[PDB]
RNA sequence: CGUGGUUGGUGCAGGAGUGGCGAAAUUCAAGCGCAAAGCAAACCCGUUGCUGAAUACAACCCUUCAUGUGAGUAUUGAGCC
RNA sequence: GUUUGAAAAGCACUUUGGAAAGAGAGUGAAAUAGAACCUGAAGUCGUGACAAAGACAAUGGAAGUACCUCCAUUUCAACG
RNA sequence: GAAAUGGGGUGCCCCCACCCGUCUUGAAACACGGACCAAGGAGUCAAACAGACGCGCAAGGGAGGAGAUAUGGUUGCCAG
RNA sequence: AGAUGUGGCCUGGAGGUUAGGACGAAGCUUAUGGCGUGAGCCUAAGAUGGACCGGCCUCUAGUGCAGAUCUUGGUUGGCGUAGCAAAGAUCUAACGGAGAUAUACUCAACAUGCAACGUUGGAUACUGGAGCGGGGAAGGAUUUCGUGCCAACGGCACUCGU
RNA sequence: AACGUGUCGCGAUGGAUGACUUGGCUUCCUAUUUCGUUGAAGAACGCAGUAAAGUGCGAUAAGUGGUAUCAAUUGCAGAAUCAUUC
């Protein structure tokens, strides 16, 4: 039974997800502190590379 | 060698699918005492030819000259060390290189060449 | 690792065994069992009559529908068979279990038959060909019979 | 996983239940039922994604309340002897030692400073519950078990070259704490060792209670919401018991003889 | 007057990358079924004290003659890195 | 999964059998670890010893009894 | 070297007792599913709101993305 | 039907703590009792096993089976049962073969070794030249041939064999 | 009686469970990281003293050359030297 619950509007219909048939459209924050230290070891190796400016 | 790492899994496989120029190191015996202290030297692969006492096992307490290095059964062959079949005819026992340590080198200008390497001196 | 049963002196006391027979498990269970009081000799007797068709062999627990005989009244059944290929590969077994006897020193004509079993060996793989397409099993089923036997004399 | 077959159900008709099965033939599979969490060879139930629900947030505020309260109950000697350590030749609790020891280059002048502190007896204490682990999870690269000895907090990031082989004690830095090392297992109460210019500090880290930190920008110490904890002294002290009912005479107890009904 | 190693040719020097190579200390001392085990109730006494309920077990019971403990990465005691 | 075992030491030899095998010996700590050989379940089956039992299909509940019990607990003297 | 209370095992007596699961007003059903066993086998994860309760702060609360340096470290711990 | 509570039980893993194990861990076994209302827990004995693992507090989930004409493996009653009934048919002696002519006495043989195999000879039949004749295509691809050989296959048999 | 039924001890059938795991799955990172008419990917047939499959290689065929390593390979055979290169 609904009740006095709100109209959801949560816009999940166009095969986000990878199931067995669908490649999915789905982006995955697992690699945030790989980049976040990639970056930070590419602006220290290019803080070298130009040095002193 | 380096075959222990953070992952059992592959260093238990990078031990047992090991070339037999990793296997050679791998099968290592401790030196002797009076040998140890002499090249400085704490441990040596070994050779044929060169002599050791075992020192685990039942065979423990037995010299004897080492005649195969059968490096496929990841074990070592003594001349004195050995047992006889049901013929009567006797066959080699295999031990690991571990439960055995060497008490006289086999020497050449390859191998007086890895004891140099190996000097802690 | 077989025997279910040990004799009571073992230096009196020889032993055979099958290890997979290829006869009928339930035509070597009645073949076997219907000597599993009898002396050696008295044993040996009863198959070469089964031979000859003169007694028979009771079927008493896997009977189900074989006919009926004059000859089961030795054994106080009605109904049983004369299964000699189950008959003759208990033969061998008779004169291996007396050569057994014979080189542990014992006299083979006071030998009591004690201790026969029979059990269920692995099934064999063949195939029979049905109506409609079908194919369904056609299994062998042998057997394993076990036996020692004790000498009473005196 | 499970669902890479081209099975189709049979339908109905035979004696067979309706589910799909392998196609082909001349297999011992072909026939077989697929794509069900019950079937063999078929696909889990709600297969596992990896976008669940992996790493929480929790609050900045609520973070350092929880650093603090563990850091607090290390000060208490009942609970950090109720949690595991072995702290019965241990000088004072809260234990501080001198800044000597982050100049230690030898691993064997580093153990006759936890033998004089007399921290070797939670060290001895690791050595011995060393075991290889129950379970699945020794194939799973965690072989070996130990307990949590004591954890030595230095001022900064030198000086630990002594102490990083020593199995059993761990190592910290004052500035940057962390709650999996302070209250290890959920429970408050680690034993930790304290140098000197990292106990100096550790007011301008976490502030006080009318004087925030510099460290933490705008971070008192919360208040106390009791000032006297002891709550029995109250139940027990004179006022309060002045104005407590007086206890009555009771009635008199019954008797192995029975009661008139 | 300077400059260009991204003008082409000739040369040469360091580095990185790559590949080989490269460390410490017990097979320490007790012997075998049974003490190669324990107790001394936070710590400390203790680098010390006294301690054997397997005079074991081996299948209905007792007796007679037999068999039976693989390898110490365990235990305990010293010493190390 | 080939994972027998620490190591093939993978059962020499004897005599029954045409052989598969069997009965002994032997190796090994273990062979009821003997070769797709660690553990060896349930279901099902054989065998030895027993308990019985009419036809109420069986199972089941309650309450006693008869016989059994490599089970537990308690008691052995001016004491339970 | 046994006695005594139990517990367990197998029968027996008198008594009581319809086959389980399911849909259904109603199943012991002449209503479906059901020979045995092992091993698998079905309310999960994410997103949006809501209410109950736990916790922090409160006219304020809290990020997120990203920087920074302990770490310009470390096989690893440390994707914290 | 349904809701809820449970210092309520159980399983895999993780953080902590506290302990077990070659003087025998997990697993398995039960006329092994104990105790819990119960889910269950624990002890004992294995003439079992042979190296790992328990308890408590938290955290986590691919976490509890009796049935879905449930999935996969195995087993079972039916059951030594239904059957192995078209295409006429085999008999004999000698050899071969382990396949016999196989017997505890005081027994002459029958009444206590039956059945079944191959080869050559002989007898008897059959196919009946739109052939169980002799060659080819398609299809097969060593089934051809000699020699050994009988585990499994040739739904009976085999000493024979595609 | 015989069949049958039940209970225990021992055997069989069966291949679960536990322990083990050179495998999968998932995540993250590092590059002078991206094939072919100079014939690629794929397909076929061969190659060992012994060799079916697989692996490796291509009539130089379970490999030739060079460097590093420093005494094996091994199921059984075969093999100058038993080792500063050769
Ligand atoms: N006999 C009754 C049945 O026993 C069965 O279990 C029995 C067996 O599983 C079990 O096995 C015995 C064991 O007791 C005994 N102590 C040692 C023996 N190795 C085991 O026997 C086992 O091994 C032998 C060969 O080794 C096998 O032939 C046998 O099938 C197997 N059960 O003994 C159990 C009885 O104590 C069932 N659990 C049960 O359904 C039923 O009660
Ligand atoms: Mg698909
Ligand atoms: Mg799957
Ligand atoms: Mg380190
Ligand atoms: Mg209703
Ligand atoms: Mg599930
Ligand atoms: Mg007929
Ligand atoms: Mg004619
Ligand atoms: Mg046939």
């Amino acid at each position: 039974p609904k009740g006095n619950n709100a109209i959801p509007h949560v816009h999940q219909k166009k095969h986000w997800n990878p199931c067995s048939s669908q490649k999915g459209n789905v982006k995955v924050f697992l690699n945030q502190p790989a980049q976040k230290h990639r970056r930070r070891r590419l602006r220290l190796l290019k803080a070298k590379k130009v040095f002193p400016r | 060698a380096s075959i222990k790492c953070g992952s059992r899994r592959k260093a238990r496989r990078a031990h047992f699918q090991a070339p037999s120029h990793v296997r050679r190191v791998l099968m290592s015996a401790p030196l002797s005492k009076e040998l140890r202290a002499k090249y400085n030297v704490r441990a040596m692969p070994v050779r044929k030819d060169d002599e050791v006492i075992v020192k685990r096992g039942t065979f423990k307490g037995r010299e004897g000259k080492v005649t195969a290095c059968y490096r496929l059964k990841w074990v070592i062959l003594i001349d004195k060390v050995n047992r006889e079949k049901a013929n009567g005819s006797t066959v080699a026992v295999g031990i690991h290189p571990s439960n055995v340590e060497i008490t006289k080198l086999k020497l050449t200008h390859h191998r007086k060449s890895i004891l140099e390497r190996k000097d802690r001196s | 690792t077989h025997y279910s049963r040990k004799p009571q002196v073992s230096s009196k006391s020889a032993k055979a065994k099958v290890s997979d027979l290829r006869c009928h498990y339930k035509n070597t269970f009645e073949t076997a069992n219907v000597i599993n009081g009898m002396p050696l000799r008295k044993a040996q007797q009863l198959y070469r009559q089964v031979l000859a068709k003169t007694r028979c062999i009771p079927f008493k627990r896997y009977n189900g529908k074989i006919g009926r005989t004059a000859q089961a009244k030795e054994w106080g059944q009605t109904k049983g068979r004369w299964p000699r290929k189950s008959v003759v590969a208990m033969m061998s077994l008779l004169k291996n279990a007396e050569a057994n006897a014979i080189e542990k020193g014992l006299d083979p004509n006071q030998m009591v038959i004690k201790h026969v079993q029979v059990d269920q060996a692995a099934r064999m793989r063949r195939r029979t060909y049905r109506a409609h397409g079908r194919i369904t099993p056609y299994m062998c089923s042998p057997c394993h019979v076990q036996l020692f036997m004790s000498e009473k004399k005196e | 996983s499970g669902m890479n077959h081209s099975a189709h159900s049979w339908g109905t008709g035979r004696a067979v239940a309706r589910i799909p099965r392998i196609s082909g033939g001349g297999t011992s599979t072909s026939g077989a039922g697929a794509f069900g969490n019950m079937c063999r060879g078929g696909r889990m139930f709600a297969p596992t994604k990896i976008f669940r629900r992996w790493h929480r947030k929790i609050n900045l505020h609520q973070k350092r309340f929880a650093v603090v309260s563990a850091l607090a109950a290390s000060s208490v000697p009942s609970l950090v002897m109720s949690r595991g350590h072995r702290i019965d030749n241990v000088p004072e609790v809260p234990l501080v030692v001198e800044d000597s020891i982050q100049g230690y280059e030898k691993t064997k002048e580093a153990m006759a400073f936890l033998k004089a502190i007399a921290a070797i007896d939670d060290v001895n204490r690791v050595n011995d519950s060393r075991e290889i682990r129950a379970g699945r999870g020794k194939m799973r690269n965690r072989r070996y078990v130990a307990r949590r000895g004591p954890m030595l907090v230095m001022p900064n990031n030198k000086g630990t070259r002594a102490f990083r082989n020593i199995f059993g004690l761990d190592l910290a830095n004052v500035s940057a704490l962390n709650l999996l090392h302070l209250a290890p297992g959920g429970h408050v109460g680690r034993f930790v060792i304290w140098t000197k210019s990292a106990f100096e500090q550790l007011d301008k880290i976490f502030g006080t209670f009318t004087e925030a930190s510099a460290v933490k920008k705008g971070f008192t110490l919360p208040a106390p919401m009791l000032t006297n904890t002891d709550v029995t002294r109250i139940m027990q002290s004179e006022e309060v018991r002045r104005v407590l009912k007086p206890k009555k005479l009771q009635a008199k107890k019954a008797s192995r003889y029975q009661t008139p009904t």
